[PDB]
């Protein structure tokens, strides 16, 4: 299932995953297309924080679903 | 009166929870 991601510039992606899909491994996703670190960037789903330690299933995220990323600080 | 960074689009942000809404322009507002 792919998901998009829209970040705070409006930048969209869509990035192919799974529903046994780690956050961890969607966060390195955007990491190879934006370059930007998983320390700081922050997916939210629905005002939900995704953990780092859970599937896009668990969270139930299903294909075409849309996240939002926001920039942390360091 | 909100303003936002060369590098934040409002359409996105308005899009945001409030608790993370806050912490972004509290980082704003510390350095604007």
């Amino acid at each position: 299932m792919q998901i998009f991601v829209k970040t705070l510039t409006g930048k969209t992606i869509t990035l192919e995953v799974e529903p046994s899909d780690t956050i961890e491994n969607v966060k390195a996703k955007i990491q190879d297309k934006e370059g930007i670190p998983p320390d700081q960037q922050r997916l939210i789903f629905a005002g939900k924080q995704l953990e780092d330690g859970r599937t896009l299933s668990d969270y139930n995220i299903q294909k075409e679903s849309t996240l939002h990323l926001v920039l942390r600080l360091r | 009166k909100i303003t936002f960074p060369s590098d934040i689009d409002p359409q996105v942000f308005y899009e945001l929870p409030e608790a993370v809404q806050k912490e972004l322009l509290a980082e704003w507002k510390r350095t604007g």
